[PDB]
This record gives structure tokens, C-alpha cells and sequence, in this order.
């Protein structure tokens, strides 16, 4: 459906700051977050590609001031099997 | 006393391998014995204190089980005080070697097709069993009698019979497989009719 | 049954990128992902051997651009005990 | 009872390759796998002593290519308290 | 009540080797294993003080050969609050 | 019909090891072996193109440990005159 | 009669690659192959002279990549004694 | 099913000495011998994996004294296609 | 049955001189010869181990004067799986 956008921070605090900057920078929908252990947490927003492309580059800019940003990436059209299997917020 | 047979029955698994340990002490003889029975499921044939004060272990099983029990047994025996005198690990013992392990068997009669006889004595038990196994494998000889360190203070002897060329080929392979553990060998090419079949008496 | 392909990434973002590139490279079936803790997550695709050999070689090429890739490996014929014991999507 | 074999890999992919090579190289039984967290996964095969003694040294050779082998060990006679306590696939 | 003995190993394989060597070394009771995450697993045996004092000093010798031993300790009397609050085998 | 795969080894032992690695690595059909004299023997597997491409590169890796591999080659579509003239297990 | 083309390879695999490239280069007829022992084999094609002149120079180019090529030669008009005496596919 | 063991000797005398030492070392069955030409001859024994692993390491040690050993290798479980294609004594 | 003796010569002439010197040396029986290809031939005599032991050491002395001797060996008692698998003269 909508475009996918992610921030991964080794730390809950930087992930919450990144999620706040993403939902303030553009019209996105913070679906939740993913905990892969070891302190890694991934904030996942999901909206159309210009909004999440502005939102993730604002959230990376706001999250590098407080945390250790591992990875930032935007998928413009996520595949239907990726939305069906991986927990991305639009599971049918 | 039926565990010293060559082939097992139809309701028993096959155990062709063999492992002989010879230890200067009896206490770590038992320690080596139950460590080897802890690591791999080897059927232990004997744990017997034989003369000149030494403990003799014989175990039986499959090839991997005997190999694993022997590697546990030799990592326990050589622990500081090197009380492992000699060892042996045969992957497949000959069929005529199995019933000479438990008791000292002596021979009382031969057949008329017996040309020559060879008597071999080694300083250990492991060298005697190793040379008897090699000489039974390489030549059509018959193992007649065999004594293993009881009553003769650690030494061990055995006699083979057969054709003169066969027992000299067995003499060659015994002198190769012993090297320095063979005390002295004798190749009687024609025994006296007053001594054929009845040597030790 | 079918051939097996895996991308392990220390991070959820690189694993989602690899799992998207694998299903967009060819016709493979993303059965899911295994979370072994410590931040290691493994995307597991499972399909016929040409599709998974193209899929994982695209997912390795696309996951090294965003994250830390631990291991990439293809199994053309996994044994039936591997499917019966390990959760690889084709459990009988 | 039956002999035991284990491959611990820091990574799910190397553990799956080890668990495939162990069940292909000899007649063993992959009873399962143990996740101890932090990225460590242990494949546990179980069979007679010659088959597991060949299978673990084949799986170590096949798992060093793709993963990180931590420990390889063969217990030819696991004690009855170990099978009654640890989850090794033969708990009565 | 009974004396306590523990082998903590960073790894499941070293813990299985230690748990085998403890119950083969002396007459103890292997009750289970504690998973504190991050690769650490703790094998816990429990019996009278000579048997656990021999079992841990043999299991440490057997577990240093195959893995990484973190901590070894024997408690001859654990307090009743320790047995009632911690999962050590004799919780009423 | 199916794609062609060949490992030529100067030696019967390396050819048998290569054939075993090819039939274990993928779904190929070991149709036989060709003896051109002088110690050269050629193992010929046959199957679809990705399976034989994985199988021959597994058998080359497993056969150089035990011998000397002369030639490794995969033909994706052997011509009908080649299968009619050369003994490749598809002579009508 | 028809022109004659030959590729001799020390090895079966290079000869199969040569005999495949010769029949895929032009319209020739792979009548077979001669095994002179010692590892030397010779793929023999036979057709009209421009087709075999393209076919042998494609098979030489393709067979040097995979094997040891001993001799490449084209005979545009073989004598009738050469056809009637040697196994060249057109024995009357 | 049964494990495979091979000794390849450049010479018939070393191969006969190897094939005698293998069948005298353990319970193996010499199914036959293969003549690949050029003086290379290969003796093939077949039995369970520990016995053939002792038999071939006895036959190599007895075959380096009188012959030229080319390759020694043990296959613990050859696949059913290997026994169905290659002449290894257990053809169904 | 009886003991075995062999002379392998690269060349037919040295093998015929060795096979003449063996049957003139002591009471043996030349059962035949084995052609392993590549120019290697093997003369095989049988008899009790003193006769073949004198015959092969006369045949090696008489065969090195005329050609190239590869291997000389005497087996005092070939196993029953060697005479029944290898063409040595006592096949039942």
C-alpha cells in the first residue's frame, strides 16, 4: 500500500525522538515499532513516498543528536509478501 | 563366560573390535576402566589383576565405541604418573584369538598335518596379542596355546603351528610387529614325536 | 521440497530491505523471519532454485547498502529432517 | 541412549547449513535447535557414535564457510539425567 | 535444603558438556538450566556438599575445554528465601 | 532435454566424490560416467540449469580435496545432435 | 564428398563443449567422435565447407576455455579413400 | 546405505596389496575393482563408516610401501543415485 | 588358496622375462597376466610362500636387466574376499 520508512536506533529514547520527528515532519502514520533484541528498536512509519522521504531524513537528523542511529531506509512500494509476512502495520 | 566368543548370536549386536590396556597400578586400572565405560558403551571383557603386579583391561565393542573408550582410557592413564605400560586397539580381532583371552588354554594334541611349530614370547600382553593377531591374519597358521602374564610375571607367550613356510612368514610378521617387545622367538622346523601336541606339561 | 535462501542482518531495517529485494528479484515465497536475539534477524525465502539464487544475490547486493550482513547462503535441496525440525515454512 | 552432537553458531544461517550437512553426511537425527539469545543457536543431532562423529566434523567444515562456529562437541554417551533434564529430543 | 552447584557458560554446548560431567562425576541432581539471555546459560545441580563440590570441580575442568566458563560456585546451604524466590529446583 | 553437467577427474576416486557431491547438492540425475582412457573419467549429471550449475560448482569444490579436476562445464541446452551422437544418457 | 571438421581434446568435457559449439554455430552433422586412448578424443563434424569452416572456428574458440585442445583442422574435399578407409560418417 | 571406501593405485600390485590390507583390517567387503586405463586401478571396499575408515587408513599405509597412491577417500553415506549409476557393488 | 606373487613391468618383454624367471626359480604357477592399460602389465604367480618368495626375488633380479620394474610384492595368504573378487587364479 503506502510507502515504508524506518529508523533503527540502539536505544528506545533515540527511537522515540526519531518517531516524533517523523510524525511532525510530514503526514505519515507511525504504525508501531519492532524489537529485535540487544537494544535495537525500529520505528516504522508508513505513508506516501515524498512524505516518508522527508520524514525519515528529519528523524535521522533529530535522532543522531541523542542516539546511535544504525540504519535509515525508505521503500517506495513494499511488496505484498513483505507486508504479509514482516510486521509492518498493514497485515491483511 | 560366553562373552569371549567370536560371533554374537542372532539376538545380539555385532562387536568385532578389541582393546587391551596394561597398567602398572590397579587403582587407576579401575579408574581407566570406568572412564572408558563412561565415555563410550564398550562391553568390558575383563578387569583382572595379573602377576608382577599389573592390572589388565580388555574391552569389546564396535570400532568407534572401542576407539572412543580407548582414547578416554589413554587420556586418563597418562595423567602425570605414566602408569600405562602398553596398549593395543585392534579394529577386527581374528576368530581364533577370542577364546585364548580369558583363561590360559594349553594344547594337548595336534593333527598329522602339522609340520612345524613356532613359540613366541613378548614382554607385555599387548605385544603378544598384537603379534598373534598379525600372524593369524597373514598366514594359515593355527594358534595352539597362549599364556598372558599369569604365573610367569608379566611375560606372555603363544605357539602357532602349520607349514614351515607359513610359520616363517608368521615369524617375519611377528618380528616386525613387536620390534623391541619380543623377548626371544624360536622356530622349531620339526618337533620330536615325543613332543608333538604336548609341549607344556 | 523447494530450495532455500537466507539473509541474516544485524538489524531489522537491512533485513526488511533484503526481504524486499529477494521477492522483487524473482518469484520466491518469503515465509518469514527468525529472530535469534542480539539484533540478528534472518529473512527466509523458499522457492525453486533459480529464483532463490537470483533472489539472494539481489538481496545481498541490496542489504549491504543499508546494513550489516552476517551470512548469505542458498540450499538447493534441503533434507526432509531440516524441514521437519527447523521452522522453514514447509513443515509437514 | 544414542550419542549426541552439537554445532553452536552465532547466526541462524550457519546453523542451518551445519544442520543440513550433518543430516546429509551421515545417518543422524536433527531433533531440533536451541536458541540461547544474543545470536547463538545450537543445532543438536543425535545418533550412534560413528555417524555423529563423522557428521559433526562434516558440519563444522560446512559451517565455517558461511557462519561463525563457536563450539563443536560430541558426547557419545549422554547420561540419563542429561536426557531427563536438558531438551535433547529423547526425554521420556 | 540440599547443597547448590552452578556452572555458567556463554554457550549451550559448553553447558551441556558441564552438565554431563557433573552428573557423571558424582551423585548430584541436574534440575535444569537458566537462560539469562545474551548467550549465557547456567546449569544447576543440587545435592549434598561433597557430591556437588566434586561435580562442579569436574564440570569446570570439562567445560573449559569446549567453551567459555563465566562463573563456578557452590553454596552448601542456600537460605530458604533463596529457594523460595529463585528457580533453583526445590521451590515449594 | 535437461541441462548438462560434467566433472572430469584424472582418477576414479575424485570422480565418485564429485558425483556424490553433485547428487547431494541439488536435484540432478547422475546418468553414468565416460572412460576416455589414461585415467580420465567424466561424471555426467543431468538436470535443469540452476540445479546443475549449483551441483557442478559443489562437486568441483569437493573433488579438488581428493584429486585433480581437469574440466568443469555446464551446458544449459545440449543440442539434439549432441545427445544423439555423444553418450549423454538421452540417446533415443 | 562433404567437407570435414575435427576438434581433438585431451579430455571428454572439452570435446563435448567443442561438439556442442560446432553444431550450434552452423548446420553441420556431428557424426560422432573417435577415442584414440590415453585421454585424447576427437569430435568429428561433417558438412558443407562454409558451415564447417564457421563451426570449427567457433568450436576451437569455445573448447580452449574448458579443456586442452590438441588439434583443429578443416578438410574441404576429403578424398574417397579417406572416407572409405577412416570412420568419418560417410563410409559407403 | 553402507559406507564407501576407495584406494586408487597407479599399479595393479599396490592395488592388490591395498585391497588385501583393507579386508584384513576390518569387516569390509571388497566388491570389485575398476580399471580406468593408464595404469590407474581402484579398489573399492564397502561397509560401515568406522570399519572402512580404519580399513582405508590401513590400506593407504600398506599401499604406499609397494605402490603409488593417487587418492584415498571415504564416503560415509553415498546417495542412492551413486549406487544406481556407478558400479559400487550394491546396484539394485 | 596358495600364496601370491607379482611382478609389474611397464612393458611386455620385461614381464615375459620375469614370468620365465619366476617359473624357473621355484615351484610356482604362472596363472596369467593383467593388462591395466598405459603399458603396465602384471605377471601373477601362485604357490607356497617360500617358493613365490624365491621366485619374485629372482624375477626382480632378472627383470631389471631388461626393462622397468614398477612393483614387486608377495602376499603369504590372500584373504578369501581377494581371490573371489580380483582375477588372481583361485576364483571358485
Amino acid at each position: 500500500a503506502d510507502a515504508l520508512g524506518m529508523i533503527e536506533v540502539r536505544g528506545f529514547v533515540g527511537m522515540v525522538e526519531a518517531a516524533d520527528a517523523m510524525v511532525k515532519a510530514a503526514k505519515v502514520e507511525l504504525i508501531g515499532y519492532e524489537k529485535t533484541g540487544g537494544g535495537y528498536v525500529t520505528a516504522v512509519v508508513r505513508g506516501d513516498v515524498a512524505a516518508v522521504k522527508a520524514a525519515t531524513e528529519a528523524g535521522q537528523r533529530a535522532a543522531e543528536r541523542v542516539g546511535e542511529v544504525v540504519a535509515v531506509h525508505v521503500i517506495p512500494r513494499p511488496h505484498v509478501n513483505v507486508d504479509a509476512a514482516l510486521p509492518l502495520g498493514r497485515t491483511p | 563366560p560366553e562373552r569371549f566368543d567370536a560371533t554374537p548370536p542372532a539376538g545380539e549386536p555385532d562387536r568385532p573390535a578389541l582393546g587391551v590396556l596394561e597398567l602398572t597400578s590397579i587403582a587407576r586400572g579401575i579408574t581407566v576402566a570406568d572412564a572408558a565405560l563412561k565415555r563410550a558403551p564398550s562391553l568390558l571383557l575383563m578387569s583382572r589383576p595379573v602377576s608382577s603386579g599389573k592390572h589388565l583391561l580388555m574391552m569389546r565393542g564396535q570400532v568407534a565405541e572401542v576407539e572412543e573408550s580407548m582414547i578416554a582410557a589413554r587420556e586418563i592413564a597418562g595423567a602425570g604418573s605414566g602408569a600405562l605400560l602398553d596398549e593395543l586397539e585392534l579394529p577386527y580381532a581374528h576368530e581364533q584369538l577370542w577364546r585364548f583371552l580369558d583363561a590360559p588354554v594349553v594344547a594337548d594334541a595336534w593333527e598329522e598335518d602339522t609340520e612345524s611349530v613356532i613359540i613366541v614370547e613378548t614382554a607385555t600382553v599387548c605385544a603378544a596379542i598384537d603379534s598373534a593377531d598379525a600372524a593369524l591374519k597373514t598366514a594359515p597358521v593355527v594358534l595352539r596355546d597362549m599364556r598372558l602374564a599369569i604365573g610367569i610375571a608379566g611375560k606372555a607367550f603363544f605357539t602357532l603351528t602349520g607349514e614351515l613356510a607359513d610359520v616363517e612368514a608368521a615369524a617375519e610378521v611377528v618380528r616386525e610387529r613387536c620390534g623391541a617387545r619380543l623377548l626371544e622367538l624360536a622356530c622349531i622346523a620339526r618337533p620330536v614325536d615325543e613332543l608333538r601336541g604336548r609341549l607344556f606339561f
